[PDB]
């Protein structure tokens, strides 16, 4: 499990670098992301796991499919924000597995 | 290249020769190139399922059209002896493309008519899909090879500040077995090369005097170095950065530079050796693919003809190559020559009184 | 569809995680996340953490090393499975393997 | 006037032209970057930053080493200088700087929207706004969380009302989403500013009209790329395509149908100075993307305008050049803080 | 691509459209086809433009006589509707007086 | 809506309000309802407007082979007292308001014509009640 978590560290090193790139190219969109929060895009389907005679809770990533907020006004920052979205889309699933 | 195919009910047995060179139903007064299509005979099979069969067949036909145009586009992106602009004369299975559409050969061995026509269509889909998957793998692998070459050249691209000094300097240019010293390679431009060779004494202390020996001189900045105490590297750098003395700590390695260059040469030779056969495989894949495509286009034309004309399999078709800028006159004349076939219901838009699909580049 | 991941982190982490997709407004229309800064008192953080844990429709919780360290006793006061709490590295607080509740339950294995 | 400045222009503009020319020495060159990069620590980065015109700009603040405070102080220095020179302006330059302030007051007003959606007071959002839209006007506080109050509010004394009266209303703010409103207002201001510059002919128009045409063109191109894959409708893309570019005489209609980015390259092959940029758009690990190339060409046009001196671009190219410089500074500091030297130099240099 | 005979008839005195109010002349030009795919896409198309697909006439005459009986009921149904208009008419002036 | 300073007013009002509500709760029972429907004497019980009854416990009016519906149809056939007839018509209307199975049953029975005859009753209020009942028999008919 330590190696899974070190891999998570590597993944979020990549994520932080891409976040710095997003800050660089478009300047300032963080407040617009925090401001508009109405419904989620990935939820969890509660489940249980019969590894042995006893049962142990587990969880499943579920793509609810909500549309992502479009970033086209602030220097037309769509490509870089899409890259960051993909990076954190991977991170979400991997951390659900670790969870 | 643009090419036309028209089918007709075939009410008379004279239409066997009219498919070739009728005068009254000629195109452009016996000037357009017309040859009867190599028409096969297939089973009926179904009619209630046939409409959706032809619709999904048209969807798959657009799909394989995209596939073959993608193959041609990739083979043009090879950019050596095959391009959309030059050396574009790629033969249809060793015979000229026009020459094979004018001499299309139909075979039963590959695709028995006794089977369902859906069976044949899905076998064509399976074959083209395996070809496409192998093409995606080939694109990834071989373009990764070309990108490896390009990035190794990116490592060979740039002035000496970013380009290694494998074949420019020697192992002995710095102090091997240094006591407490470091031959910091402070590359100085030519506007200031004459200055460090005297200022080196004062720019730092606890250093090696008479360390004015230059290594090499380059267009952007002259290679040079200076020996000094390990803690004094900081002090000399901080004092020297203000007098236009760029600092660039270079490390010499015979083994690793030699290995990288040998890898480059290996990649180049192996790339030619993989590039020849790459063109061969692309050629054969494109080859089998368009022959399957002309076959499936003929199949869809057959299905539409059987849908339209009648219970007998008596129908008669032919290729057609109008002379340029007279095909509107043919539009009118063939409208006249095919409206009496229907003589009732069929505005026209796309539901012509004749059967037709367009083949092009 | 049942449970939704939660996020207590600084501006960088929360923006990154909200771009990952997670975050919904509940019956009270409170956010799924909280903003932590240098200008954020301990009591607010602790009360919000307990608030989230009481909203049983969350299930998963994401907290870095530092926020959890500030309320350490309130973190290790929790020993349950379904309302999982996660300890993640951070650019500002890279992980220390010596600090985890789950590996504290596993302490002695090495 | 009659094509004759320099008996009119210098009398009314040299007072600020000389001062801004003096302040221009604070923009760093590649020579300074040849020694900023050779630091390997944030303390030496601060030393090299404070050896320049930013003398002790972080003094008595932010004892621990970080990057955000650097950007905040840089922006503070920017806004105070911009207001300082705006404070001595003369009528034509006053209209120019008013438009340059509309550029950020559009951002501030769109930020004010959804404050009604979320039932928020203005005072909490004041520090969240960028200060350039301080709005020392009547009613600038306490919009009562109602869209009608926000609309009448902006109409009271906000100077951008003169252009919001013709393109948006309260009803329009509640139909489409916020991003579309942002795009619409920015496009309206851009075309209005293009017309304003066109009317005021001279060296100023001669240097700026290429710049704003380029802005319109890059906006159209990058939208068309980022709008192929979205829920938007091409009617809205036509609404939001700027209509003052080099492509306005021909090419904008092609972009309304250019879905694939390769088709955007084909439509940029209808203006060549953009074709060279799309050729520079590699989207590969080791080079820059198309948007970065457009920012590079923006900096190039800024330099070309800086070749001249008798223009109001001493207060338009000036501010955006310092924006570029501070963006480079922040990128370098951020990658230094993270210990990532792969893209230490992934920025647009200035001169 | 359908090739079956045409059951032709015409409607005179075109009672207004049920949901709008258009007294526009109507007619039926009906054809039957065997393909199930046709029964999907043709009917999708007619719903796209306009159509009334609810009933399904059947040559077995039991449905015909049942429909005639329902038609006989329609008249009494209409008389109850008339009594409803009568009630909501006579309840009006009684209130409007005061 | 009236407010006073004497808290005893409010306490007594709340006590009486709650107790009257529970009095209607206990008085409202399908058991005594069906008992009085079988007794032959009917009145305007408050359970008529209790939408909870007609929403949930209305299937209890279907006794063995719709026995209660049958004997209420017979009561509508025979009895001529306007009050009980209107009560039965209103109850049957509210029954068919929730059941299409009951709707097709009463269509089969011909009780629709019986309510039509009640729409011509000598008393006009009962005529209107029968009109309402038929309107409850009008759903997609």
């Amino acid at each position: 499990i330590i190696e899974t978590k070190m891999l998570m560290g590597e993944v979020m090193r990549e994520a932080a670098f891409s976040l710095a790139e997003a800050k660089f190219t478009a300047g300032d969109f963080s407040t617009t992301v925090i401001q508009n929060v109405n419904k989620a895009q990935v939820k969890i389907r509660a489940k249980k796991d019969n590894v042995a005679g006893v049962t142990l809770p587990v969880f499943e990533h579920y793509h609810e499919g909500t549309d992502s907020y479009e970033l086209t006004g602030l220097a037309r920052g769509g490509e870089q924000l899409a890259k960051l979205k993909r990076n954190y889309a991977k991170a979400v699933e991997l951390l659900v597995e670790l969870a | 290249t643009e090419f036309w195919l028209i089918s007709a009910p075939g009410e008379k047995t004279c239409q066997q020769t009219w498919e070739k060179l009728h005068a009254a139903t000629t195109k452009n007064n016996n000037l357009a190139v017309s040859s009867k299509f190599n028409i096969p005979d297939l089973k009926v099979g179904t009619l209630d399922v046939l409409v959706g069969l032809s619709d999904e067949l048209a969807k798959l036909d657009a799909f394989v059209e995209g596939v073959v145009k993608k193959v041609a586009q990739y083979m043009a992106d090879v950019l050596e002896d095959s391009k959309d602009k030059v050396q574009e004369n790629l033969l249809a299975s060793g015979v000229d493309l026009v020459t094979y559409i004018t001499r299309f050969q139909w075979d039963m061995a590959k695709y028995p008519i006794k089977q369902s026509l859906k069976n044949i269509s899905e076998i064509i889909a399976k074959g083209v899909t395996q070809i496409d998957n192998d093409l995606k793998s080939r694109a990834s692998a071989y373009n990764n090879l070309k990108g490896n070459l390009q990035n190794l050249e990116r490592k060979n691209a740039g002035s000496l500040l970013t380009r290694s000094l494998a074949e420019i300097v020697k192992k002995d240019d710095f102090v091997l077995d240094s006591e407490y010293l470091v031959t910091l390679l402070v590359v100085v431009p030519k506007l200031n090369h004459n200055d460090w060779i005297k200022q080196y004494e004062t720019l730092a202390e606890m250093v090696v005097p008479r360390s004015s020996n230059v290594l090499s001189e380059d267009q952007d900045s002259y290679l040079c170095n200076v020996t000094l105490f390990r803690k004094a590297v900081d002090d000399f750098r901080h004092k020297a950065r203000e007098n236009k003395f760029i600092v660039r700590d270079f490390q010499y390695n015979e083994e690793e530079m030699k290995a990288d260059k040998e890898e480059m040469t290996r990649l180049s030779t192996d790339k030619k050796k993989q590039f020849g056969p790459l063109v061969r495989w692309l050629k054969v894949n494109f080859s089998e693919a368009f022959i399957a495509w002309i076959h499936i286009k003929a199949l869809r034309v057959f299905v539409e003809s059987v849908l339209r004309y009648g219970l007998p399999v008596n129908f008669q078709a032919m290729l057609l190559q109008p002379n340029k800028k007279s095909v509107k006159k043919l539009r009118e004349v063939l409208h006249e020559l095919y409206k009496h076939l229907d003589s009732s219901a069929a505005s026209q838009q796309e539901y012509y009184p004749y059967v037709y699909y367009k083949i092009d580049c | 569809r049942g449970k939704l991941i939660a996020v207590i982190g600084d501006e960088d982490t929360v923006t990154g995680f909200l771009l990952g997709g997670i975050g919904e407004l509940n019956k009270n229309r409170h956010p799924n996340f909280l903003v932590v800064e240098k200008d954020t008192t301990i009591n607010e953080i602790e009360d919000t953490f307990r608030q989230f844990l009481n909203r049983d429709d969350i299930g998963i919780i994401l907290i870095n090393q530092y926020i959890a360290e500030m309320v350490r006793h309130a973190l290790d006061a929790h020993q349950r499975s379904i309302p999982a709490v996660l300890e993640i590295p951070s650019k500002e607080h890279p992980y220390d393997a010596a600090k985890d509740s789950i590996l504290r339950r596993a302490k002695g294995m090495f | 006037m009659s094509f004759f400045p320099e008996l009119y222009f210098n009398v009314d503009n040299g007072y600020l032209e000389g001062l801004v020319r003096g302040l221009k020495a604070g923009v760093l060159s590649q020579a300074d970057y040849l020694n900023l990069v050779q630091c390997e620590t944030l303390e030496d980065l601060k030393l090299h930053l404070q050896s320049t015109d930013y003398g002790n700009f972080l003094a008595n603040e932010a004892s621990p080493l970080t990057v955000s405070v650097i950007d905040d102080k840089l922006k503070e220095k920017m806004v105070v200088e911009f207001r300082h020179m705006r404070n001595h302006a003369y009528e034509p330059l006053a209209s120019f700087l008013d438009f340059i302030t509309y550029s950020y007051m559009i951002d501030n007003v769109i930020l004010l929207i959804t404050g009604t959606l979320h039932q928020r007071s203005i005072a909490e959002l004041v520090p969240k706004c960028h200060p350039l839209g301080s709005f020392e006007q009547m009613e600038a506080v306490n919009i009562a969380q109602t869209p009608a109050e926000l609309y009448n509010a902006i109409l009271v004394d906000t100077p951008l009302a003169a252009f919001f009266q013709d393109c948006i209303s309260e009803q329009d703010l509640d139909e489409m989403n916020i991003e579309i409103i942002r795009n619409t207002l920015y496009k309206a201001y851009l075309e209005s500013f293009y017309k304003f510059c066109t009317l005021l002919g001279g060296t100023t128009a001669d240097a700026m009209c290429p710049i704003l045409e380029f802005e319109a063109d890059r906006r159209a191109f990058i939208i068309t790329i980022n709008s192929f894959g979205t829920e938007l409708s091409k009617e809205d893309r036509a609404k939001l395509f700027p209509h003052c570019g080099r492509l306005y005489p021909e090419g904008l209609a092609q972009l309304a149908r250019a879905d694939d980015y390769e088709q955007v390259k084909n439509v940029a092959d209808y203006y060549p100075e953009y074709k060279l940029l799309f050729e520079g758009a590699g989207s590969n690990p080791g080079d820059k993307t198309l948007e970065d190339r457009f920012f590079e060409h923006e900096v190039k046009l800024n330099k070309l305008a800086f070749l001249n001196q008798f223009h109001f671009g001493v207060f338009y190219a000036f501010v955006k050049l310092k924006e570029q410089e501070c963006r480079n500074i922040v990128w370098i500091a951020e990658c230094i803080a993270q210990r990532h030297r792969a893209k230490i130099d992934n920025y647009i240099p200035i001169f | 691509r359908g090739n079956v005979f045409l059951r032709q008839a015409e409607i005179e005195n075109p009672l207004e459209d049920p949901v709008t109010g258009d007294y526009v002349h109507k007619s039926v030009f009906i054809i039957f086809f065997q393909g199930d795919q046709l029964k999907n896409r043709v009917k999708k198309i007619c719903e796209g433009f306009r159509a009334s697909l609810y009933p399904c006439p059947e040559t077995p005459q039991e449905r015909k006589e049942m429909a005639s009986g329902v038609n006989t009921r329609i008249d009494d149904l209409q008389m109850v509707l008339n009594q409803t208009e009568d009630h909501r008419q006579r309840v009006l002036q009684a209130a409007a007086k005061n | 809506q009236q407010k006073y300073d004497d808290e005893d007013i409010s306490e007594d009002i709340k006590f009486l309000l709650e107790k009257l509500g529970e009095s209607v709760q206990d008085l409202s029972s399908f058991d005594e309802y069906s008992s009085e429907l079988k007794s032959g004497r009917l009145e305007w019980s408050p359970v008529h407007k209790s939408e909870k009854f007609w929403r949930e416990n209305a299937v209890r009016l279907n006794e063995k082979n719709y026995e209660l519906l049958k004997i209420l149809t017979k009561l509508l056939e025979v009895s001529d007292d306007p009050q009980v007839l209107a009560v039965a018509a209103h109850d049957v209307g509210e029954y068919v308001r929730h059941y299409p199975r009951g709707k097709r049953v009463i269509e089969q029975l011909g009780g629709k014509q019986l309510v039509m005859n009640h729409m011509h009753h000598e008393d006009q209020q009962v005529r209107y009640n029968a009109l309402l009942a038929v309107q409850k028999l009008m759903v997609h008919n």
